[PDB]
C-alpha cells in the first residue's frame, strides 16, 4: 500500500511507514524515567540473559551528552547511534559558538530536526528509535524531559515509557505519580522507577540499568548490589 | 465474531457460553453452507432458523468458515458466485429473525476483510472478540482442574509450574502435564514428585518452536 | 432530431451547442437531452427555453462529473 | 514484458534489445559489399532511388569521416547521422592528443566500446546502427572492421550488409580460393572499382544503374566518393569485358 | 484514461496529442473567470475575483508585471506563482540591458518556451494556468492568450474560465463595434461588463468580486477595486 | 503505482489532497479579527494528565504585532516555522521596518508553494512534498488588524473569523451569525471560548486552552492560566443566566 | 505492450511507438509546403482560422534563421517554436567562432544531433514536429525538412500535415510543368495553388494564405514575406484554377 | 512478482544468492572453453578463438592480451565487455603503482585491482557488471608463479588447473584428468593442447586457436640491451607459425 | 442514485429519531458527540445508538449518559476507520 512512500500523506492522515517503525518500538526493550523536584531520574532495560557475553566490554544503553544531560532510547541500536553521534558533535558546538552548556530545549528541537530533516530529505530513510532527553537547564534546577517521536514530533512529560508493554507501565506512571508533588526525595524517585521496571524485567538485577542525574552537573550509576537493593525492598510489600 | 485457533479461541468459548445457557449446541459447518449447487445457499440458511424458530430451546454455532466467508471478485481464488448470493439472503434471514435473545448466531473466521459489508450490518453484530495472549494467572486456573486429580509434591505448588511459560493458552497445560505423568511412568510410580517435574518440563520448553523471537537485533 | 420530437420555441442552435459535447454516441446524447429539460424545472419554467439548453449541454453530462475548481 | 525491456543480462543470456538492434539494421533492405584490394580499397553501398521530390546527392549511406577513411553504416537513419558524428569527434582529437592518425582497428575500438557506455546509462540508447570502417593503412594496408550495433568488430577478407550476405559471403569464398589471395588485382584504383561492383553483382544477382549505387574510394592519402557521372562512367567500362 | 498511454507527459498517444494537458485545462474551466478586449489605443481587462465563503474576502485574479502591462491568473495557483516572477524579471532584465519595456510579442515567446522546457524533461508537473497578457508598446496594444500546452495566439478579446460561451459569443457580433472605438476608455469598459455578464450565472452580482483594469497610450496600466469599478456597475 | 497510478485523473493532484485529511486531524485552533485586537486560541490535546501544557506550544511569534498557530503535523510545520521567522528578520533586516501580515504571508507561502528538488527558475530547499495548516494573522500600518490563513495548496485567503481543525467545518456555521463588524474586544474574547467549549472534544479548562491577543498597544501577548481562568468563570456565568 | 511507456527502448518492430507516435502526430497539424527552386527557395504554410477574431500579421507562423533561410514547421506550436529558438542560438554559435553566417547543411547536422540525442534520451521528450527550412547559403539554394523521427533529407520539394497526399501530387508536377522548374515568382504563385487544393480537408473552416521566399534575383539573398500585388496575385490566379 | 535481476544494485536477492550472477556466469558459460595449468617452472594458458564467418581475419582477434611483460591474462565471453574492463584496469596499474612504485605490478596487487572494479560494477547502480571471466596468470618476485580465476561477482582464487566458458565444468576434469601438480611446464603444454583439442574438432591450427606461454625471460622481446638489471618480458605470444610446430610434436 | 455519506445535520436527525424508542437521559447533547465522529454509513449509525445501551449495562444505568454514547462512538472509530 502506502508503506513503499514516505511523502504520500495517505487518506488516512498517517504514513503508514511510521506506524511500522512503531512496532519495533513496540518489541524493544523497556525505558522508564522520572522527575523529581531535586533531581530526575532515567531507568533502562539491558537483557544479561544472553550467555558468553562480558559486560565490561559491552556499551551501556545510557548515552552521556552533556554533563548535567544524558541520553535514553529503546529501539534500534544501530538507528539510535547515527543519532547519538549527531547529537553529541552538536553538544560540543554548543560550546563551540555559545560557551554555554547543552540546554535541553535546544537539544531536542535538533534531534527532532535530525529526524526531520532525513526525512525531509529524498531516499533517506527516517529513524524509527524513540529517545528519552532529560537533564537541568543551564543554571537551572528545573527537570526537563522531552522525548522522540518517529512522526517527527517532540512533547514534553513529566513520566513517560516506551518499548515492549508501554500501555501496561504508562497506567503505573498516571495513578501512583502525582504531577502536583513529585517525589522530593532521591530514593523515593528511584524505588518507585523499580516497581515500574519490575514488570517488564520479572525479578532481576543486571537486566536493570539506572542512571540518575543530580544538579551541578553529577552523573552516578547504581551497581548491580544497589539496583538489587531497591526490588528487595519492594518484595517485602509484596509478602506482606 | 471470534478470533483464534480451533480447541481454544474458536472452541472453548463457543461450548462454554451454551452451558450456562441452558440451550441446545448446533453446530453447522461454515462449507455445508454451499452446497456448490445453485439455489442451496438461501435455502439451507433459512432452515437453520427454522428448527430453532418454534421453542427456541438452542443457539446457533458456525466455526471454521474459510469459504463462504470469502467471496472475492469472482468463482476463483477461493471465492465462489454462490457465496455472494448466498450472504446476502442471511442478511435477510439476521434482520427478520426478531426475539429476545434465546437464539444467537456465532459464527468464527480467520478475517472478515472480505466479508459483504451487507452481512455485517453494524448494529446487528456489536461484538468483535480478538485472540489475546493471556497472563500467568490462566495457567494456573487450568492446573487447577487436573492437580485435583493427579497428585503432586508438597514441594511444588501452582507458582512452581507458571515460572515457565512461552506462548501457551489453555491447550498445551493439559499437553505439558501429559508428559509429566508420562515420565513418572519410566520412574514407576503414580504420583510426580519434585524430582519428576523438573526432567519433565525440560523435556516440554526445549526442542519444539525452532523460530526464535529474540531481542538480539540490537 | 431529439429537439425536433420534443416542444421547442426553434430559436435553439444545435451546431453551436454540439461543440461543448466530446465523445458521445448516439446513446449517450439522449441523455443530453433529458438533462436540458432537468434545467427548466430548477429554473421554475413550464416549458423548455434556449436558456436551458445551453447550462445542460455545455456541462458534461452521462460522461464524467468534475467538481474541483481549486487545487486538488 | 519487464524482461525485454531491460538492457542488462536476460534469463537465457541472449539480449532481446541486442537482437532489435541487428533487426533494425536491415529495415532499410540496403545491400553494401567492402573488399579490400592490394594497394587500395573499395567499398559500395546500395543507393536506394526516392521519387523526384528528393535530392539523390544528399541522400547517402556513406559518410566521409577523414582523408583516406571512409564509414558506410546500414540502419535506422537517426543512429547513423549520430553516430558519424561521434567517430569524427574521436578522430579529430586523436590526432591531436596522439598527433598521429586514427586507424580503423581504433577507429572500431572506440566506438565498441563507447557502446558499452551507453548500455551503461538508463536514459541513453545504444547505437543499433552498424559502423563499417575501412581505409588504407600504412602498415597492415588495406584494412576492413565493421562494428556491429552491440560493439564487435573483426578484419574482413571480404564483408557484406543484408540478408543475402549468406549468398555473398559463399560467392567470394570460392573466388579466393582459386587465386589464394583476398586482394584484388589490377592495382590500378580506377579497375579496382571495376570488379569489386562485379563480384557485387553476381553475389546479389540483380544489375543496378548509376542512381541505385554509390561508390565510395579510399585511396593513399585520400578518400572521395564518385558521383554520378563518375558511377555510370564505371558501369560503360564494367559492361565491355 | 488511467495508465496506458498519456500517463506520463513524456508519454505519447497513439493519436499523437498529449491528454495531459487537457488535465491541465480543466482546472481553468471552473476556476475564475476573466473577460477582456483591445482597441488600438486601449486594452481592458474584467476578472471575476473568487472566494471560499460569505467570510472568505475575494482575491484579484489581476497581477501587476510592466507599467505597461497587465495579465490575469485563471488556474493552479501554485504554478502561477512561478510565471508570475519569470515575467518580472524579463521586464527587469529588458530595461537593465535593453533598457526597453518587455515586448508583448516576446513575452509570448519567453513564456512559451519557459513552459516548454519542464514540458520536455521527465518529471515535474507543467503549468496549468491561463494566462490573458496586454501591453502597450512601440507596436500598440495586443492581447495573448496562453494555453496550458503553450500555444500563443493573438485576438482582439477572449474569455476563459467559468462559462466562457457567454462572452466569447458577445465578442463575435460585437467584434465590429469595440475595434472602431477610440479614445473612449469608458465605452470599452461597459462592453466588458456587459461581456461577463452574460457569462455569469448570477451567483454574485456585487462590485467587490469584479476587477477591471485598463491601460492605454495615455493612462498606463491601473487596477481599480471599490468605488473606481462601481461607476460601471 | 497504487495513488500516483492507479486513479483516472480528472485533472487533479492527489499528492496534497491527502494530506487534507491530515489537517482535519491537527489541533482545533479559532480566532476573529476586529478593528479593536485579534483573538486567538488553540486546543493542547492533552490525552495524559503527565503531559506538560506550559512546556509545548502550537502557536509562534513571528513579529512583535503578528501572531501565528498551527495545526497539523509538526514537522511539517517546524520547516515553515523557520522560514516564517527567516523572512520576517529579512525585512527588518534590508528595509529595517515591521513587514505587513499580508506581504509577510505571501513571502512565507513561497515555499509551501514550491515543491520538488530540481527546478528552472527558482531554488529549492526541500526534498520532498509537505504541507502545513497555520493561520496567520497580526497588526500593521497599511490594512490595519488582518487574519490569513496560510494553504500549502493554494493562495492565502482573507478571513475575518477563520476556524482550523476537526471543529472548523461546524463552527464556520456559528461564525456566520454571531460575529459582527460592531464586535469589541472584550466581547471576541468571550465569543471565542464560547465557540471553543463546544467545538473543543474536552471539558474547559485553563491547561488544556490556552488563547492570546493581538493587539497594537501589547503587541503579542498570550493569556496566562490564572487570565484564562477568570474568563472561563465569566463565560460559566453568562451561560447560567441564560 | 509496455514499449511505449519506456522512452528510448527497441520495440520488436525496429522502432520506438512513441518515435512512431511523433511522425503520425504531424498529420494533425497543419499542412506546410515548399518549393526548391534554382536562385532560391519558397515556403508556404496553411493556418487555420479559429473564429473572427484573429487578428493578421500576428500569428503567422514563419520562423527566421539569420538573414538567409526561412523556417517553417507543422506541429505542436509550442513544442515548434522551442526547436526554432534553440536553431537560433545555434546559428549563432556558429557566428561567434567562425565570423560567418552558418550555410545550409551545416545548419541542418547542429539541429540533427539536437533532434536525434533527444530520441536517444529518456528525460528528454522527443518531438512531435517537422520541420521544414531553407535558403541561399554561400554554396546556394538548399532545402532540407526535419523530420521527428530525425531523419532529413534534401528536397526538391516539401510536403507535410494533413493534406500532404493531396500536396504530393502537385508537387511532382513541376518537373512536368517546365523541365528547368518554376522561377521565383511563378513558384509563389504555384505554391498557392497547391494550398487550395490541400484545403478540401480543410473546407469546413477559413484559411490565411501565408507565403515566404528567400532568393538571389530580388530579395538578394533576404528573407522577405509576400505583400502587396504578388500576394494577391497569387490568390486570384488560383481562385481562376479551381473553377 | 519474480526478480527484477539485480546484481544488488539497488537491490538484496530475496534467495539468499544473486540470481542473476548464475545468469551472468551463463554468459560466461557462453564463452569458449579457456584453460590454464600453473606449474613450478612456469604457466602454460590455452585458448580456442570462434571462427564467425569463414572471411573473418583470424590474426584481428586476440584472446591474450598484455597488460604487464610478466603477467599474462586470457577471458572467455562477450567481445566488449573485455575491452571497457582492460582499458580502466591499465589505467588503474599505472596510477596506483607504476605511478607510484615506478616498477612492473606484481601478481598480488594487480588482479586484485582488477576485480575491484568488478566489485563497482555490482555496488553502483544502472551499471551492469561485465559478464566475461578472466584468467590472469603471472610470474614476480615475491609470489613466484600465479594462476588466478577472476569471477564477475567479484571473487578470485588460485587454481593449478582451471576452466571457463562452455567447457569451464568439462575440462575441468579434463585438466585434472591427464596433469598433476608434480608435472613440468614442458608436458604442460602437451596436456594443455589435447584438452583443448577436445573442445571443437573442425579446425585445431593456430588460426582459431591463440596459445600463449609463461616462462624464463626472452631478450628478443626486451627491445634494448646494455642493463643486466632489468629483466626481460616473461610472456612471450606463440605466433600461429609457431602453434602448428607444437602440433606436430603433439 | 450513489448513496453518499450524510453529513452532520443528517446524523443529528437520525439520532434524535432513535432517542425517542430507546432510554435516554434528557440533558444528553447529540450535537457534539456526533460532531466528533467523521461521516459514516446509515446502517453504522444505528450501532451507535445500539452500543451506547451495551456500556450502559456495564456502568449500571437506567440510561444513557453522555460518557455512554462517547465508548460506543470511539468503538465504531477504531473499528472501522470509514
Amino acid at each position: 500500500g502506502y508503506d513503499r512512500a514516505l511523502s504520500i500523506f495517505s487518506p488516512d492522515g498517517h504514513i503508514f511507514q511510521v506506524e511500522y517503525a512503531l512496532e519495533a518500538v513496540k518489541r524493544g526493550t523497556c525505558a522508564v524515567g522520572v522527575k523529581g523536584k531535586n533531581c530526575v531520574v532515567l531507568g533502562c532495560e539491558r537483557r544479561s540473559t544472553l550467555k558468553l557475553q562480558d559486560t565490561r566490554i559491552t556499551p551501556s544503553k545510557v548515552s552521556k551528552i552533556d554533563s548535567h544531560v544524558v541520553l535514553s532510547f529503546s529501539g534500534l541500536n544501530a538507528d539510535s547511534r547515527i543519532l547519538i553521534e549527531k547529537a553529541r558533535v552538536e553538544a560540543q558546538s554548543h560550546r563551540l559558538t555559545l560557551e554555554d552548556p547543552v540546554t535541553v530545549e535546544y537539544l531536542t528541537r535538533y534531534v527532532a530536526g535530525v529526524q526531520q530533516r532525513y526525512t525531509q530529505s529524498g531516499g533517506v530513510r527516517p529513524f524509527g528509535v524513540s529517545t528519552l532527553i532529560a537533564g537541568f537547564d543551564p543554571r537551572d534546577d528545573e527537570p526537563k524531559l522531552y522525548q522522540t517521536e518517529p512522526s517527527g514530533i517532540y512533547s514534553s512529560w513529566s513520566a513517560q515509557t516506551i518499548g515492549r508493554n508501554s500501555k501496561t507501565v504508562r497506567e503505573f506512571l498516571e495513578k501512583n505519580y502525582d504531577r502536583k508533588e513529585p517525589p522530593a526525595t532521591v530514593e523515593e524517585c528511584v524505588k518507585l522507577t523499580v516497581r515500574s521496571l519490575l514488570e517488564v524485567v520479572q525479578t532481576g538485577a543486571k537486566n536493570i540499568e539506572i542512571t540518575v542525574v543530580k544538579p551541578d552537573s553529577d552523573i552516578v550509576a547504581l551497581s548491580s548490589e544497589e539496583i538489587n537493593q531497591y526490588v528487595t525492598q519492594i518484595e517485602q510489600e509484596k509478602q506482606e | 465474531i471470534l478470533y483464534g485457533a480451533p480447541g481454544t479461541g474458536k472452541t472453548l468459548l463457543a461450548k462454554a457460553v451454551a452451558n450456562q445457557t441452558s440451550a441446545t449446541f448446533l453446530r453447522i459447518v461454515g462449507s455445508e453452507l454451499i452446497q456448490k449447487y445453485l439455489g442451496d445457499g438461501p435455502r439451507l440458511c433459512r432452515q437453520i432458523f427454522k428448527v430453532a424458530g418454534e421453542n427456541a430451546p438452542s443457539i446457533v454455532f458456525i466455526d471454521e468458515i474459510d469459504a463462504i466467508g470469502t467471496k472475492r471478485y469472482d468463482s476463483n481464488s477461493g471465492g465462489e458466485r454462490e457465496i455472494q448470493r448466498t450472504m446476502l439472503e442471511l442478511l435477510n434471514q439476521l434482520d427478520g429473525f426478531d426475539d429476545r435473545g434465546d437464539v444467537k448466531v456465532i459464527m468464527a473466521t480467520n478475517k472478515i476483510e472480505t466479508l459483504d459489508p451487507a452481512l455485517i450490518r453494524p448494529g446487528r453484530i456489536d461484538r468483535k472478540i480478538l485472540f489475546e495472549n493471556p497472563d500467568l494467572s490462566t495457567k494456573k486456573k487450568i492446573l487447577g482442574i487436573h492437580t485435583s486429580k493427579m497428585n503432586l509434591s508438597e514441594d511444588v505448588n501452582l507458582e512452581t509450574l507458571v515460572t515457565t511459560k512461552d506462548d501457551l493458552s489453555g491447550a498445551d497445560i493439559q499437553a505439558m502435564c501429559t508428559e509429566a505423568g508420562l515420565l513418572a511412568l519410566r520412574e514407576r510410580r503414580m504420583q510426580v514428585t519434585a524430582e519428576d517435574f523438573k526432567q519433565a518440563k525440560e523435556r516440554v520448553m526445549k526442542n519444539k518452536v525452532e523460530e526464535n523471537l529474540e531481542g538480539l537485533y540490537l | 432530431i431529439h429537439s425536433r420530437k420534443m416542444t421547442t420555441d426553434d430559436d435553439i442552435n444545435w451546431q453551436e451547442l454540439a461543440r461543448s459535447t466530446d465523445e458521445f454516441n448516439g446513446a449517450q446524447l439522449k441523455a443530453v437531452t433529458v438533462e436540458a429539460g432537468m434545467i427548466a424545472l430548477r429554473n421554475g419554467q413550464s416549458s423548455v427555453k434556449h436558456e436551458d439548453f445551453v447550462e445542460g449541454i455545455s456541462e458534461v453530462q452521462a460522461r464524467k462529473s468534475k467538481s474541483v475548481s481549486f487545487y486538488a | 514484458g519487464y524482461d525485454r525491456h531491460i538492457t542488462i543480462f536476460s534469463p537465457e543470456g541472449r539480449l532481446y534489445q541486442v537482437e532489435y538492434a541487428f533487426k533494425a539494421t536491415n529495415q532499410t533492405n540496403i545491400n553494401s559489399l567492402a573488399v579490400r584490394g592490394k594497394d587500395c580499397t573499395v567499398v559500395i553501398s546500395q543507393k536506394k532511388v526516392p521519387d523526384k521530390l528528393l535530392d539523390p546527392t544528399t541522400v547517402s549511406y556513406i559518410f566521409c569521416i577523414s582523408r583516406t577513411i571512409g564509414m558506410v553504416v546500414n540502419g535506422p537513419i537517426p543512429d547513423a547521422r549520430n553516430a558519424a558524428l561521434r567517430a569524427k569527434a574521436e578522430a579529430a582529437e586523436f590526432r591531436y592528443k596522439y598527433g598521429y592518425d586514427m586507424p580503423c582497428d581504433v577507429l572500431a575500438k572506440r566506438m565498441a566500446n563507447l557502446s558499452q557506455i551507453y548500455t551503461q546509462r538508463a536514459y541513453m540508447r545504444p547505437l543499433g546502427v552498424i559502423l563499417t570502417f575501412v581505409s588504407v593503412d600504412e602498415e597492415l594496408g588495406p584494412s576492413i572492421y565493421k562494428t556491429d550495433p552491440a560493439g564487435y568488430y573483426v578484419g574482413y577478407k571480404a564483408t557484406a550488409t543484408g540478408p543475402k550476405q549468406q549468398e555473398i559471403t559463399t560467392n567470394l569464398e570460392n573466388h579466393f580460393k582459386k587465386s589464394k589471395i583476398d586482394h584484388i588485382n589490377e592495382e590500378s584504383w580506377e579497375k579496382v572499382v571495376e570488379f569489386a561492383i562485379t563480384h557485387m553483382i553476381d553475389a546479389l544477382g540483380t544489375e543496378f544503374s548509376k542512381n541505385d549505387l554509390e561508390v565510395g574510394v579510399a585511396t593513399k592519402d585520400k578518400f572521395f566518393t564518385l558521383s554520378a557521372e563518375n558511377i555510370e562512367e564505371r558501369l560503360v567500362a564494367i559492361a565491355e569485358q | 484514461f488511467r495508465n496506458n498511454y498519456d500517463g506520463d507527459t513524456v508519454t505519447f498517444s497513439p493519436t499523437g496529442r498529449l491528454f495531459q494537458v487537457e488535465y491541465a485545462l480543466e482546472a481553468i474551466k471552473q476556476g475564475s473567470v476573466t473577460v477582456g478586449l483591445r482597441s488600438n489605443t486601449h486594452a481592458v481587462l474584467v476578472a471575476l475575483k473568487r472566494n471560499a465563503d460569505e467570510l472568505s474576502s475575494y482575491q484579484k485574479k489581476i497581477i501587476k508585471c510592466d507599467e505597461h502591462m497587465g495579465l490575469s491568473l485563471a488556474g493552479l495557483a501554485p504554478d502561477a506563482r512561478v510565471l508570475s516572477n519569470y515575467l518580472r524579471q524579463q521586464c527587469n532584465y529588458s530595461s537593465l540591458v535593453f533598457n526597453r519595456k518587455l515586448a508583448v510579442e516576446r513575452a509570448g515567446h519567453l513564456l512559451c518556451d519557459k513552459a516548454q522546457k519542464n514540458t520536455q524533461s521527465y518529471g515535474g508537473r507543467p503549468y496549468g494556468v491561463g494566462l490573458l497578457i496586454i501591453g502597450y508598446d512601440k507596436s500598440g496594444a495586443h492581447l495573448l492568450e496562453f494555453q496550458p500546452s503553450g500555444n500563443v495566439t493573438e485576438l482582439y478579446g477572449t474569455a476563459i474560465g467559468a462559462r466562457s460561451q457567454g462572452a466569447k459569443t458577445y465578442l463575435e457580433r460585437t467584434l465590429d463595434t469595440f475595434i472602431k472605438i477610440d479614445g473612449n476608455p469608458d465605452e470599452l469598459i461597459k462592453a466588458g461588463v456587459e461581456a461577463i455578464s452574460q457569462s455569469l450565472r448570477d451567483e454574485s452580482l456585487t462590485v467587490d468580486n469584479l476587477s477591471i483594469a485598463i491601460v492605454g497610450k495615455d493612462t498606463p496600466f491601473t487596477i481599480y477595486d471599490g468605488e473606481a469599478v462601481a461607476k460601471y456597475i | 503505482d497504487r495513488g500516483v497510478s492507479t486513479f483516472s485523473p480528472e485533472g487533479r493532484l492527489f499528492q496534497v489532497e491527502y494530506s487534507l485529511e491530515a489537517i482535519k486531524l491537527g489541533s482545533t485552533a479559532i480566532g476573529i479579527a476586529t478593528k479593536e485586537g485579534v483573538v486567538l486560541g488553540v486546543e493542547k490535546r492533552a490525552t495524559s494528565p503527565l503531559l506538560e501544557s506550559d512546556s509545548i506550544e502550537k502557536i509562534v511569534e513571528i513579529d512583535r504585532h503578528i501572531g501565528c498557530a498551527m495545526s497539523g503535523l509538526t514537522a511539517d510545520a517546524r520547516s515553515m516555522i523557520e522560514h516564517a521567522r527567516t523572512a520576517a528578520v529579512t525585512h527588518n533586516l534590508y528595509y529595517d521596518e515591521d513587514i505587513n501580515v499580508e506581504s509577510l504571508t505571501q513571502s512565507v507561502c513561497d515555499l509551501a508553494l514550491r515543491f520538488g528538488e530540481g527546478a528552472s527558475g527558482e531554488e529549492r530547499l526541500m526534498s520532498r512534498p509537505f504541507g502545513v495548516a497555520l493561520l496567520i494573522a497580526g497588526h500593521d500600518a497599511d490594512d490595519g488588524y488582518q487574519l490569513f490563513h496560510a494553504e500549502p495548496s493554494g493562495t492565502f485567503y482573507r478571513y475575518n473569523a477563520k476556524a482550523i481543525g476537526s471543529g472548523s467545518e461546524g463552527a464556520q456555521a456559528e461564525l456566520l451569525n454571531e460575529w459582527h463588524s460592531s464586535l469589541t474586544l472584550k466581547e471576541a474574547e468571550l465569543l471565542v471560548l464560547k465557540i471553543l467549549k463546544q467545538v473543543m472534544e474536552e471539558k474547559l479548562d485553563e491547561n488544556n486552552a490556552q488563547l492570546s491577543c493581538i493587539t497594537k498597544q501589547d503587541g503579542f501577548k498570550i493569556y496566562d492560566n490564572e487570565k484564562t481562568a477568570e474568563l472561563i468563570k465569566e463565560l460559566k456565568e453568562k451561560e447560567a443566566a441564560e | 505492450t509496455g514499449y511505449d511507456l519506456s522512452n528510448s527502448v527497441f520495440s520488436p518492430d525496429g522502432r520506438n511507438f512513441q518515435v512512431e507516435y511523433a511522425v503520425k502526430a504531424v498529420e494533425n497539424g497543419t499542412t506546410s509546403i515548399g518549393i526548391k527552386c534554382n536562385d532560391g527557395v519558397v515556403f508556404a504554410v496553411e493556418k487555420l482560422i479559429t473564429s473572427k477574431l484573429l487578428v493578421p500579421q500576428k500569428n503567422v507562423k514563419i520562423q527566421v534563421v539569420d538573414r538567409h533561410i526561412g523556417c517553417v514547421y507543422s506541429g505542436l506550436i509550442p513544442d515548434g517554436r522551442h526547436l526554432v529558438n534553440r536553431g537560433r542560438e545555434e546559428a549563432a554559435s556558429f557566428k561567434k567562432l567562425y565570423k560567418t553566417p552558418i550555410p545550409i547543411p551545416a545548419f541542418a547536422d547542429r539541429l540533427g544531433q539536437y533532434v536525434q540525442a533527444h530520441t536517444l534520451y529518456n528525460s528528454v521528450r522527443p518531438f512531435g514536429v517537422s520541420t521544414i527550412f531553407g535558403g541561399v547559403d554561400k554554396n546556394g539554394a538548399h532545402l532540407y525538412m526535419l523530420e521527428p523521427s530525425g531523419s532529413y533529407w534534401g528536397y526538391k520539394g516539401a510536403a507535410t500535415g494533413k493534406g500532404r497526399q493531396s500536396a504530393k501530387a502537385e508537387l511532382e508536377k513541376l518537373v512536368d510543368h517546365h523541365p528547368e522548374g518554376l522561377s521565383a515568382r511563378e513558384a509563389v504563385k504555384q505554391a498557392a495553388k497547391i494550398i487550395y487544393l490541400a484545403h478540401e480537408d480543410n473546407k469546413e473552416k477559413d484559411f490565411e494564405l501565408e507565403i515566404s521566399w528567400c532568393s538571389l534575383s530580388e530579395t538578394n539573398g533576404l528573407h522577405k514575406f509576400v505583400k502587396g500585388d504578388l500576394l494577391q496575385e497569387a490568390i486570384d490566379f488560383a481562385q481562376k484554377e479551381i473553377n | 512478482m519474480t526478480d527484477r535481476y539485480s546484481f544488488s544494485l539497488t537491490t538484496f536477492s530475496p534467495s539468499g544468492k544473486l540470481g542473476q550472477i548464475d545468469y551472468a556466469l551463463t554468459a560466461v558459460k557462453q564463452g569458449v572453453t579457456s584453460l590454464g595449468i600453473k606449474a613450478t617452472n612456469g604457466v602454460v594458458i590455452a585458448t580456442e578463438k570462434k571462427s564467425s564467418s569463414p572471411l573473418a581475419m583470424s590474426e584481428t582477434l586476440s584472446k591474450v592480451s598484455l597488460l604487464t611483460p610478466d603477467i599474462g591474462a586470457v577471458y572467455s565471453g562477450m567481445g566488449p565487455d573485455y575491452r571497457v574492463l582492460v582499458d580502466k584496469s591499465r589505467k588503474v596499474a599505472h596510477t596506483s603503482y607504476k605511478r607510484i612504485y615506478g616498477e612492473y605490478p606484481p601478481t598480488k596487487l594487480l588482479v586484485s585491482e582488477v576485480a575491484k572494479i568488478m566489485q563497482e560494477a555490482t555496488q553502483s547502480g544502472g551499471v551492469r557488471p561485465f559478464g566475461v571471466s578472466l584468467l590472469i596468470a603471472g610470474h614476480d618476485e615475491f609470489n613466484g608463479f600465479s594462476l588466478y580465476q577472476v569471477d564477475p561477482s567479484g571473487s578470485y582464487f588460485p587454481w593449478k588447473a582451471t576452466a571457463i566458458g562452455k567447457g569451464s565444468v568439462a575440462a575441468k576434469t579434463f585438466l585434472e584428468k591427464r596433469w598433476n601438480d608434480e608435472l613440468e611446464l614442458e608436458d604442460a603444454i602437451h596436456i594443455a593442447l589435447l584438452t583443448l583439442k577436445e573442445s571443437v574438432e573442425g579446425e585445431f591450427n593456430g588460426d582459431t586457436i591463440e596459445l600463449a606461454i609463461i616462462g624464463d625471460e626472452n631478450p628478443d622481446l626486451l627491445g634494448y640491451t646494455g642493463i643486466p638489471t632489468d629483466k626481460g618480458p616473461r610472456f612471450r605470444k606463440l605466433t600461429s607459425q609457431e602453434i602448428n610446430d607444437r602440433l606436430e610434436a603433439l | 442514485v450513489e448513496f453518499s455519506l450524510p453529513d452532520l445535520e443528517g446524523r443529528a436527525n437520525i439520532f434524535r429519531i432513535h432517542s425517542k424508542s430507546m432510554s435516554v437521559e434528557r440533558g444528553i447533547r447529540w450535537e457534539l458527540i456526533s460532531r466528533l465522529c467523521p461521516n459514516s454509513t446509515g446502517a453504522e449509525l444505528r450501532s451507535v445508538c445500539t452500543e451506547a445501551g451495551m456500556f450502559a449495562i456495564r456502568a449500571r444505568r437506567k440510561v444513557a449518559t453522555e460518557k455512554d454514547f462517547l465508548k460506543a462512538v470511539d468503538k465504531v472509530i477504531s473499528g472501522y476507520k470509514k
